[PDB]
RNA sequence: CUACCCAUGUCCAGGGUGAAGUUCAGGUAACACUGAAUGGAGGCCCGAACCCACGCACGUUGAAAAGUGCGGGGAUGAGGUG
RNA sequence: UAGGCCCAGGCGACUGUUUAGCAAAAACACAGGUCUCUGCGAAGCCGUAAGGCGAAGUAUAGGGGCUGACGCCUGCCCGGUG
């Protein structure tokens, strides 16, 4: 039942600009689902049926490499 | 179904074969053939460049519509014939304006049904239409990559691919090998799964039966001279005397990926196949 | 005992013939050599 | 000449055995099956032409720079041959 | 003119192929099994390049490695090398 919502992607900082483009360019390949836009990214999340916890784990991961993991 | 021969001799000991339950006729349409001579794996220099090929029963090529562009015109299934070049079976269509064509016969269909091929045909086996007008979750076969070129993706007997969602000008599609890939939304596709799925269970039975499908014997590498293969020579039944098994042209042949690194299509492959 | 030489004329002319010799630079070299030596039979 | 491939032709006396299927019956819950008739499958059997080359003997400045004689193998096929 | 037969074991499942001219086999092949690469201008291969085979095929398809009908099975080790 929509383990992830669109507002989650929004608050994750995944909206336009350059920083959010880097955010998606990282997160996508960190999930092996390639690149997308916001809506396309959400639809890919839905179609591959990936779990919320692994999504958050990779989120924290890519923030750490952003912060110098 | 599958017919099993009774073991009257060592020849047919385990042999089995199909039964052609669906073939409705036995004479091809005359005005739809073309000459075709086998080539025995020899390029335009008369040199052998592909081993294990040659001989076999003479065939005659049927011409098949892979574009399926005639639209708005309701065709009609007439027969289901047997094609010695494909692996699947082909059907004959009678368009209501007097024209006859061959179609890869998907499973389920039988003589009498109707066909439409426009971007307005409804979701139904046999019909064809561009990918955009196709709802999500349906199975599909005979996919094409460049618009207006004709299908060249999943095509053999029993294969079937699936649609997975819409995008701007691309579509997410999972192929038969479990690979996922974006595809231009303007291409056409063919509903339903290719019939004749039992084709994978057939047991050949005896050497001659593969001989007369144009297949020649293959000599294992480990029994040649060292002059002819990186496996040659030895005590006499000696193991691989190298760090990895190698192709006859000196290249590793276990797990050594070969897809080109700088391919100009990787931007369309979202999930490489797994196994 | 099927010996090596099985005579035939069409084959001979299509292989060692004159018009085949005058069909490539090397054949013309052969003909020039034969002429220079002075042989009485250029081709076959 | 020999190795493999491509296109187009052609050759294989004669006799056995009897798969599937079909039709009858019995049979069973109909089936499982059993028994007859029909049918004519098979890298099936025996054996000439043809192809091959397992044993022995002879020959070894030979009839012959690889043969002959008596036996041997396949013989509708992964056939032989122009 | 016209099959000697029988009782035991080893090897190879079988019909087949092989050192023209000292080796016909337990060697090769094979039907089956398994591993691996390949999303289509596919991978591989020939060619310096055009041009081709693969294939007028599309993962139930194609190439490569090992094993070699069928029945019962294929144990432990990832330090080293790939
Ligand atoms: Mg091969
Ligand atoms: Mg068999
Ligand atoms: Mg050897
Ligand atoms: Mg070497
Ligand atoms: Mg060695
Ligand atoms: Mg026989
Ligand atoms: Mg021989
Ligand atoms: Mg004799
Ligand atoms: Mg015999
Ligand atoms: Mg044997
Ligand atoms: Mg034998
Ligand atoms: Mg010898
Ligand atoms: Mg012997
Ligand atoms: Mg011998
Ligand atoms: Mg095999
Ligand atoms: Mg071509
Ligand atoms: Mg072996
Ligand atoms: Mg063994
Ligand atoms: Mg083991």
């Amino acid at each position: 039942e929509e383990e992830i919502t669109f507002a989650e992607l929004i608050e994750a900082g995944l909206v336009g600009g350059e920083m959010a483009r880097r955010r998606r360019q990282r997160l996508g390949e960190e999930l092996k689902i390639g690149y997308a836009n916001g809506r396309q990214f959400h639809k890919r999340l839905k179609v591959f049926r990936i779990s919320r916890d692994a999504f958050y784990a990779a989120l924290a991961q890519v923030m750490r490499e952003e912060a110098g993991d | 179904a599958i017919k099993k021969y009774k073991p009257t001799s060592n020849g047919r000991r385990g042999m089995t074969t199909s039964d052609f339950a669906e073939i409705t006729t036995d004479k091809p349409e005359k005005s739809l053939l073309a000459p075709l001579h086998k080539k025995g794996g020899r390029n335009n220099q008369g040199k052998l460049t592909v081993r294990h090929q040659g001989g076999g029963h003479k065939r005659q090529y049927r011409v098949i519509d892979f574009k399926r562009d005639k639209d708005g015109i309701p065709g009609r299934v007439a027969t289901v014939e047997y094609d010695p070049n494909r692996s699947a079976n082909i059907a004959l269509i009678n368009y209501a304006d007097g024209e006859k064509r061959y179609i890869l016969a998907p499973k389920g269909i039988q003589v009498g049904t109707e066909i439409m091929s426009g971007p307005e045909a409804d979701i139904k086996v046999g019909n064809a239409l561009p990918l955009i007008n196709i709802p999500v979750g349906t199975v599909v076969h005979n996919i094409e990559l460049k618009p207006g070129k004709g299908g060249q993706l999943v095509r053999s007997a029993g294969t079937s691919a699936q649609v997975l969602g819409k995008e701007g000008k691309y579509v997410l599609v999972r192929l038969n090998s479990g690979e996922v890939r974006m595809i231009l939304s303007a291409c056409r596709a063919s509903i339903g799964q290719v019939g004749n799925e039992q084709h994978e269970l057939i047991n050949i039975g005896k050497a001659g039966r593969s001989r007369w499908k144009g297949i020649r014997p293959t000599v294992r590498g480990s029994v040649m001279n060292p002059n002819d293969h990186p496996h040659g020579g030895g005590e006499g039944r000696a193991p691989i005397g190298r760090k990895s098994p190698m192709s006859p042209w000196g290249k590793p042949t276990l797990g050594f990926k070969t897809r080109k690194k700088k391919n100009k299509s990787d931007k369309f492959i979202v999930r490489r196949r797994k196994n | 005992m099927k010996r090596t030489f099985q005579p035939n004329n069409r084959k001979r002319s299509k292989v060692h013939g004159f018009r085949s010799r005058m069909s490539s630079k090397n054949g013309r070299l052969v003909l020039a050599r034969r002429r220079r030596k002075g042989r009485k039979v250029l081709s076959a």
